[PDB]
């Protein structure tokens, strides 16, 4: 699994595998990694399959309740709050998530918040989680910019998945892509982690050792 | 006669005793809140009848929940201090919760859910109090209102009084607030605040408690002097004309 | 006939809560209790109601209390309802102490106590205490306190007061003679200057009463409380006007 | 571990808490401020276990901050640190202990006295001229047994925990990646944004 | 690992001509860092005195435990609570929890208002009382003390020779004890007058 | 004169008064207008406000349930809050446990099961409240299944659906013009002003875009509040057409 997302200009970018793995055979390349929390919020998926679909999806029922009572729209960090001590509830119980909640409100702007049934709720502008992270905190960190143009953010992000997904073992598939800004999400497609090497290799140079 | 329980209708569809509650807080001195269009203002009076006693720790009527909101009332007093407990209690629950500190209005609902939680089964009395709920939500600038009644139900004004006398100076109010331009003014939306109180103070600012409160957590309570520096300037203009 | 008295559940038409009000009319009936505010110290004096040749009075003790080791109280009501209270009341201050490990203010204790006879007042089946309070301590938030509860669960601060029988009586000369500023052996001077004055017996018995006081200055940077005996009594109270 | 440092002077305490929050192989951040206020001269810091660290941290200022308005009068650091020794005491013997260390360092209005509290997850208390937990002790504990003095300016303390610190990286295994400084005293809480700056 | 044995620490008694003596040394520490020197194990409620050892948590929690009983105690009876009116609580007290015990070794030691006679008792973690009319050691030296008691110790002593021996009892096992010192103190209780006295030791 | 004290007690034919005062309740709060149309539905309530010192929006008499639910109530208020409460919850829980829409009858259902909670003494199970609600709803609303519905709920614990009906101190002769005016092909804006005209009607004061709140719900776009402007011009639009015929 090799999740990530960061903060920028343009608001929030989004990226994900969707390679799921039992031992060492692929059960499944055709995961949604992202849990479209509602119109407004996504969260990311690492640890638990299940976990994490069922309480997010749970979340975002508390959103709804939440904003028919003040008639307003929920702020990401009181979303946070929420999952996160729900989850602190069950802690020892062996839940199992890391996540990213992440949304752009008009007030706080655009806003990251790693989430994990630990009880962890950190505050943050680059967060990857994950068997790749490793891999993926490569090209971002070094390429990194607050600056960054909306296309190139979303490139940034392809191409960090994409890092992972060649070497990390358990990373691969398809990267999905979601743009957050402040009057909601945009799915930016399921781009076949098989045909977008290849496109890489060929037009970027990068992929020297690999014959093709 | 149907008035003798809470859980009873009357053929036409009343609950007197709810009804009869609000009969005390009339009883109460009088309160007033009045607010501007950058800041909230809230009156009171104090019933300075039977005095041989301290002076140092006296009630204001007045009192913060939060950083942010402050709340004042009329009625029964003991059954008053409850509420202001439970309402300070629950917003620190909500930044525990949310990490956001509460609204004005989130505060008045949780409020007046007690009022009306009191209201249910037999074997319980309802809340002798009336309150004004003034404040400003977080990281916000427009100036907030309520008042909740013993009987469950809350509300938002624009100026509102409750307690004693609370028919007169409501008079005053309505033709005097002007609902397409509010005070302007802390110092004029207080003289507007101050002069309203002057027609049931029976002279005197030694019968006037006045606390204002602005944006970003800024409260502060006001003084015997400064409060009088008003009940001179509007002493003046009064045989003025 | 029918009257909206029955029970503290139930708001007259007017709004009045009539068994919280009979229950304020029950301590008309009480041993007259004073408490005396000073620039130095407080006084707390009361004067024992139940007589008999034969009932045991040098021992025991009837209406003063020490609940803190630097807060005291005088009652006047219900003698077992006080009892309910008062220990309670201790043990909230104990709790005070054991968790902050520092003593307990005043105020805090008295509102703790008001707010529990406050809610004897609004459910069902319960009925109100019929007790009054009269609380003198001291801490350091706001030095000597002097403070006052009711059976409604109301409570304020006095600079003298009195509670019991012939409240009228006792208040009115307090009201006039009080030097605001008045020291301490001058209010155990006006507290039997003004029970006297209210008493009915042909004359006034030490054996009738109840004294103690708290002081405190920059000798024992901390407060003493006393608690005197019939002795200090019989012989104060020659030293006055008794012969 | 993490780093915690606290040290009190002349008039006021100092807190240093690295700024790294590390997640198994990797390093989410390089700027977590360990820090939080209970009130305007009570300042404290913590370190522990991943979640039960802040959950915590919050509860205790939630509490504190709830006595303050009701009582609008502002409890003592004394007083503070002694509920926290409280609550933590009642944690060690419950289904499931907080596992978090801490330090409080307020200013005493009242006897216009610096304080300063370490107290460990065990619900053990002390109060001390300096201190710190885990093992960020054994590197620094000489070099204050050393120089610390209790007639020390803010401006010499600095100097002092700047050394402890610099012990802290040349012979410490962990990147603590820095610490955050924090000062309390008679006018409240300040940071010294320029350790960091520096 | 042994949770009475993390902090360490030491308590010892005795009794002599119408008096007796507690002391106790002064570090707390985690393992071997040692944390502090100015730890005291000997509290009194009264005229009664109790000094604790084992897990530091728990000797606080005790003394506030006992402090506030006393002080509901002598409210209630109008009087102080005596040594032996004492030792049965801090007994029964230690038991409720026998379950999930305190890890301590209590002490309480006083002279009693009536009669005048010296006191001195000894507890271990669930509350098993133990009198003894020469002396009550506790701790992690338990055995030094123990020797050192068994030679140093003699009935009777004046206070100003009990304060020589009960001090070169603890003095002595504290330096042969690894998690034990870092100064210490010592207590001679009479009918009336209390004097307190720190002593120098090693601070290795 | 003797068997109206119970909530529990029939009277000799049969009967439970305290149900019938309940209701008796309801027409004391201002009117309610619900008219169903094969284009939407619209929901049109009286404000009716003590002072001019109150804030209009402050007084929730129409409030959404989700976004294709929407209602106006009548009676007691703070009694209202509480049912708005739960069939918010309602909702949310079902498309939580079923990833669509709740019909609307479904929820006006669980609504009264509600109501249905009334009761004191202990002759078996349990639900805590002493009496019944003192309000009614009109509950506005589309689903896939039956389209644009109307619905009453009552205290009593039953409920009807309807084509337009009137709920509040006016519904007496409000629902006779009703009986008279609608028809299966009226279009959206034509209902508009028929709520509209009835209110001003069997209303009271000059009916102003202040004390008169108007709203209306669709497939396209759920449910929306009219907002001042809009119901201010369609009470102009309105009160003209009265000069000619």
């Amino acid at each position: 699994t090799t999740t990530l997302a960061f903060r920028f200009q343009g608001g929030i970018i989004v990226a994900v595998d969707s390679r799921a793995t039992a031992g060492n055979w692929v059960a499944s390349q055709t995961v949604k990694r992202v849990i479209e929390i509602n119109p407004f919020l996504l969260g990311t998926m690492a640890g638990g399959a299940a976990d994490c679909q069922f309480w997010e999806t749970w979340l975002g029922s508390q959103c709804r309740l939440h904003e028919l009572r003040e008639k307003e729209r929920i702020s990401v960090a009181a979303a946070s709050k929420i999952l996160s001590n729900l989850v602190y509830q069950y802690k020892g119980a062996g839940l199992s998530m890391g996540t990213m909640i992440c949304g752009y409100t008009r007030k706080e702007g655009p806003t990251i918040y790693y989430v994990d049934s630990d009880g962890t709720r950190l505050k943050g502008d680059i967060f990857c989680v994950g068997s790749g992270q490793t891999f993926a905190y490569g090209v971002l960190d070094s390429n990194y910019k607050w600056d960054l143009s909306v296309e190139d953010a979303l490139y940034l992000g392809k191409r960090s998945i994409l890092a992972a997904a060649h070497r990390d073992a358990y990373s691969g598939g398809s990267v999905n892509l979601y743009h957050v800004t402040e009057d909601g999400w945009i799915y930016h497609g399921n781009h076949d982690v098989g045909e977008l090497f290849w496109k890489v290799k060929e037009e970027e140079g990068s992929f020297n050792n690999v014959i093709g | 006669g149907y008035d003798r329980a809470l859980s009873i209708f009357s053929p036409d569809g009343h609950i007197f005793q709810v009804e009869y509650a609000l009969e005390a807080v009339k009883r109460g001195t009088c309160a007033v809140g009045v607010k501007g269009k950058n800041c909230v203002v809230l009156g009171c009076e104090r019933r300075s009848t039977l005095k041989l006693q301290d002076t140092r720790i006296t009630p204001s009527k007045v009192s913060k929940i939060d950083s942010h909101v402050v709340l004042s009332f009329s009625g029964l007093n003991a059954d008053s201090r409850i509420l202001i407990e439970k309402a300070r209690v629950e917003a620190q629950s909500h930044r525990l919760t949310l990490e956001d500190p509460v609204t004005v209005e989130y505060l008045t609902r949780y409020v007046a859910g007690v009022q009306q939680r009191y209201t249910q089964s037999g074997g319980v009395r309802p809340f002798g109090v009336s309150t004004l709920i003034a404040g400003f939500d977080p990281r916000d600038d427009e100036p907030k209102l309520y008042q909740t009644e013993p009987s469950g139900i809350y509300s938002s004004w624009s100026a509102q009084t409750i307690g004693r006398n609370s028919k007169t100076v409501r008079e005053f109010l309505e033709k005097n607030y002007d609902r397409k331009e509010p005070p302007a003014t802390v110092e004029e939306c207080v003289k507007l605040t101050v002069r309203s109180l002057l027609e049931v103070v029976q002279t005197g600012a030694k019968n006037i408690e006045i606390t204002v409160v602005k944006p970003d957590s800024d409260i502060v309570a006001l003084s015997s002097e400064e409060i009088n520096q008003y009940v001179t300037q509007i002493e003046q203009e009064k045989q003025e004309q | 006939s029918r009257r909206y008295d029955s029970r503290t559940t139930i708001f007259s038409p007017e709004g009045r809560l009539y068994q919280v009000e009979y229950a304020l009319e029950s301590i008309s009936h009480a041993g007259t209790a004073i408490g005396i505010m000073a620039s130095d110290g407080i006084v707390l004096a009361a004067e024992r109601k139940v007589t008999s040749t034969l009932l045991e009075q040098d021992t025991s003790t009837e209406k003063l209390y020490k609940l803190n080791d630097k807060i005291a109280v005088a009652v006047a009501g219900l003698t077992a309802d006080a009892e309910i209270l008062i220990n309670t009341a201790r043990i909230h201050a104990q709790n005070y102490l054991k968790t902050y490990n520092e003593d307990i203010p005043v105020e805090i204790l008295v509102r703790r106590l008001s707010d529990i006879k406050q809610g004897y007042t609004q459910h069902g089946g319960l009925r109100p205490f019929g007790v009054s309070f009269i609380y003198a301590g001291y801490d350091d938030r706001y030095g000597y306190q002097l403070y006052t509860s009711n059976p409604s669960g109301n409570y304020t601060g006095w600079k003298a007061i009195s509670v019991g029988a012939n409240t009228s009586a006792a208040q009115t000369l307090l009201q006039m003679d009080y030097k605001d500023d008045m020291k301490v052996d001058d209010a155990i001077e006006l507290a039997l200057k003004t029970l006297s004055k209210t008493t009915d017996s042909s004359a006034l018995t030490y054996d009738r009463l109840e004294f103690a006081t708290i002081r405190k200055g920059a000798n024992d940077g901390e407060v003493y409380q006393k608690i005197f005996k019939p002795q200090e009594i019989k012989d104060i109270l020659v030293k006055t006007g008794i012969t | 571990m993490d780093i915690i440092l606290g040290i009190r002077v002349q008039d006021s305490v100092i807190l240093a808490s690295s700024k790294a929050v590390t997640r198994g192989i990797s390093v989410l951040k390089d700027s977590d401020d360990k820090t939080r206020q209970l009130s305007p001269h009570t300042l404290m810091s913590f370190a522990g276990e991943a979640g039960d660290t802040v959950q915590f941290a919050e509860y205790i200022q939630a509490n504190i901050q709830l006595y303050s308005i009701r009582e609008d009068y502002e409890l003592s650091p004394q007083a503070v640190s002694s509920f926290v020794r409280q609550e933590l005491a009642k944690s060690i013997r419950s289904r499931r202990p907080y596992q978090v260390n801490v330090l409080i360092g307020g200013y005493d209005k009242k006897k216009n006295k610096p304080e300063l509290y370490q107290i460990d997850y065990l619900g053990t208390k002390v109060e001390l001229p300096y201190g710190a937990h885990g093992y960020s002790g054994f590197y620094t504990f000489s070099l204050l047994d050393h120089h610390y003095r209790p007639d020390m300016t803010t401006e010499e303390g600095l100097d002092l925990l700047k050394l402890c610190v610099q012990e802290l990286e040349k012979r410490m295994p962990m990147d603590f990646k820095g610490v955050i400084v924090k000062i309390v005293d008679k006018d409240g809480i300040r940071q010294v944004d320029d350790f960091q700056a520096q | 690992s042994d949770p009475s044995s993390i902090n360490g620490g030491i308590v010892v008694a005795m009794t002599g001509k119408d008096c007796v003596a507690i002391a106790c040394d002064l570090r707390l520490g985690s393992q071997s860092l040692g944390v502090s020197n100015k730890f005291e194990k000997i509290f009194h409620y009264g005229h009664v005195f109790l000094g604790i050892t084992g897990l530091a948590t728990d000797v606080t929690t005790l003394n506030e435990m006992f402090r506030y009983k006393t002080n509901l105690y002598k409210l209630k009876e109008e009087r102080a609570i005596e040594p032996e009116t004492f030792t049965q609580l801090v007994s029964s007290s230690l038991y409720e929890r026998r379950f999930g015990p305190y890890f301590v070794g209590p002490v309480v030691a006083g002279i009693n208002s009536k009669s005048g006679k010296p006191f001195i008792a000894g507890f271990d973690l669930i509350g098993c009382i133990d009198e003894a009319k020469d002396f009550i050691v506790s701790g992690t030296a338990s055995d030094q003390l123990f020797g050192m008691c068994e030679s140093l110790y003699e009935p009777n002593l004046e206070p100003e020779d009990l304060f020589e021996t009960i001090s070169q009892a603890l003095l002595n096992a504290a330096d042969r004890d690894a998690l034990s010192g870092w100064g210490a103190v010592v207590y001679i209780i009479k009918k009336d007058e209390v004097v307190k006295r720190y002593l120098k030791m090693r601070q290795d | 004169s003797e068997y109206d004290r119970g909530v529990s007690t029939f009277s000799p034919e049969g009967r439970l008064f305290q149900v019938e005062y309940s209701l008796e309740a309801i027409k004391l709060g201002s009117t309610a207008i619900g008219i169903a149309t094969k284009e939407g539905v619209v929901l049109g309530v009286e404000k009716r406000a003590t002072s001019p010192l109150l804030e209009s929006d402050s007084i929730e008499k129409i409030v959404e349930i989700d976004r294709h639910i929407g209602c106006a109530m009548s009676g007691l208020t703070a009694d209202a809050r509480s049912m708005i409460e739960h069939a918010r919850t309602a909702a949310v829980t079902h498309n939580l446990y079923y990833d669509e829409d709740i019909n609307v009858e479904s929820l006006t259902q669980s609504v009264c099961d509600l109501a249905l909670r009334f009761g004191e003494g202990a002759s078996g199970e349990e639900r805590l409240m002493s009496r019944p609600f003192g309000v009614a709803l009109l509950i506005a609303g589309h689903d896939a299944d039956d389209g644009y519905q109307l619905f009453h709920a009552e205290p009593s614990g039953t409920f009807y659906r309807y084509n337009a009906k009137a709920i509040g101190s006016g519904s007496e002769g409000a629902q006779a013009e009703l009986l008279n005016e609608w028809h299966s092909s009226l279009t959206l804006k034509e209902a508009e002003l028929l709520v509209l005209k009835i209110l001003k009607q069997v209303m009271e004061e000059k009916l102003d875009e202040n004390n008169a709140q108007l709203s209306c719900i669709t497939k396209q776009d759920g449910f929306k509040i009219y907002d001042n402007e809009k119901t201010a011009e369609l009470i102009k639009e309105l009160k003209e057409k009265e000069a000619a015929e």
